[PDB]
């Protein structure tokens, strides 16, 4: 729901308000514990509603499952728990920002980086460490592999010295030839 | 008659009168008379306590100048610090060697007509290996040098 803002009102749920409910019943419990038809009977329940309230409760980690038997609520009956990294680089005067990047990039070496945090290390803009990649690329001075991490297919960055031995391209190059073996060996 | 067109260089004969006018009308032969400098503020260090600011490197990298039409030298030079090869005999340039990278440069300015004595002055970093980073200060040990190029007439 999208409320501009002089239109703003906090909507409840169905589900919270009794959440609510049985968190106020389950903590004026002395124990903080009751079985599901109790608390089920004190708000007059059907369970298909009730099986949401006690998931939803657990899901939101304010209570646990938990089961208790009868001599000692007082047969196991169950119940409900209330319960409730790179160093920036310091830019020298004596030396260029590509000279500069890819000893960046060789200080990382074997594990690369991305140009994201060559822009955070560098102090750069979004622009300009993107332009810094391009043409660290074109001089063949940087290799760029792609890595997927979490949502984002980022790429990362190696340099030559260390490209080929690097776990990017010996995993890639497996895998590419595996697929080559698999899609040839699927028949024509 | 140096070859290049004549439209290409009317701005370059163009800029020696106007460059000699604003000089006649905004510099000047004489300013800060206060400050004539005083040779008891100017202490000579002796050999071991001027060791500390002279620039690291005792001799040039090898290097050999190839000058366009002329025959292949072939010899290697390499020159002590504070050193100078012999100006080319028919095209007069000069490699001296400072001790270390040069950062600072300027020509010493001398009124037009003076015929004066031709200096610069330089600074040359202590270690060809230092690089300094610019968000912090440094306040280390240098060397400001001047060196004397002569009159520099044909």
């Amino acid at each position: 729901l999208l409320l501009l803002n002089r239109f703003h009102v906090d909507r409840r749920s169905k589900y919270d308000i009794l959440m609510e409910k049985l968190s106020v019943m389950l903590s004026t419990r002395t124990n903080h514990i009751e079985t599901l038809g109790k608390l089920r009977e004190e708000l007059g329940l059907c369970e298909r509603t009730f099986k949401r309230l006690y998931q939803y409760m657990l899901n939101a980690g304010l209570a646990k499952v938990v089961s208790l038997r009868l001599q000692e609520i007082h047969v196991m009956v169950r119940c409900l728990k209330l319960l409730k990294t790179v160093p920036p680089v310091d830019i020298v005067f004596e030396r260029d920002m590509l000279t500069q990047t890819y000893d960046l990039i060789e200080r990382r070496g074997t594990k690369g980086i991305s140009q994201a945090e060559i822009r955070v290390a560098m102090n750069v803009g979004k622009l300009e460490a993107r332009m810094l990649c391009r043409l660290l690329q074109r001089f063949k001075v940087v290799k760029g592999f792609m890595e997927d991490e979490g949502r984002q297919r980022t790429t990362k960055y190696i340099s030559c010295v260390f490209a080929e031995e690097s776990d990017l391209s010996r995993q890639y190059q497996r895998e590419k030839a595996r697929s080559e073996l698999l899609t040839t060996v699927s028949l024509a | 008659p140096n070859g290049l067109p004549n439209h290409i260089m009317a701005p370059v004969w163009k800029c020696l009168h106007l460059t000699k006018d604003f000089r006649e009308q905004k510099h000047s032969y004489w300013e800060f008379a206060e400050w004539i400098p005083l040779a008891w503020k100017w202490h000579l260090l002796s050999e071991l306590e001027a060791a500390p600011y002279l620039p690291q490197e005792e001799k040039s990298p090898l290097f050999s100048v190839q000058r366009e039409g002329l025959p292949e030298d072939g010899t290697l030079y390499r020159i002590n610090r504070f050193s100078s090869i012999t100006a080319h005999p028919e095209r007069w340039d000069v490699s001296f060697f400072t001790g270390g990278p040069l950062w600072a440069l300027d020509w010493c300015p001398v009124p037009e007509g003076a015929g004066a004595s031709q200096y610069v002055a330089l600074f040359s970093s202590p270690d060809m290996n230092e690089t300094h980073p610019l968000s912090q200060l440094h306040s280390g040990p240098g060397l400001l040098q001047l060196w004397g190029l002569g009159t520099l007439q044909q």
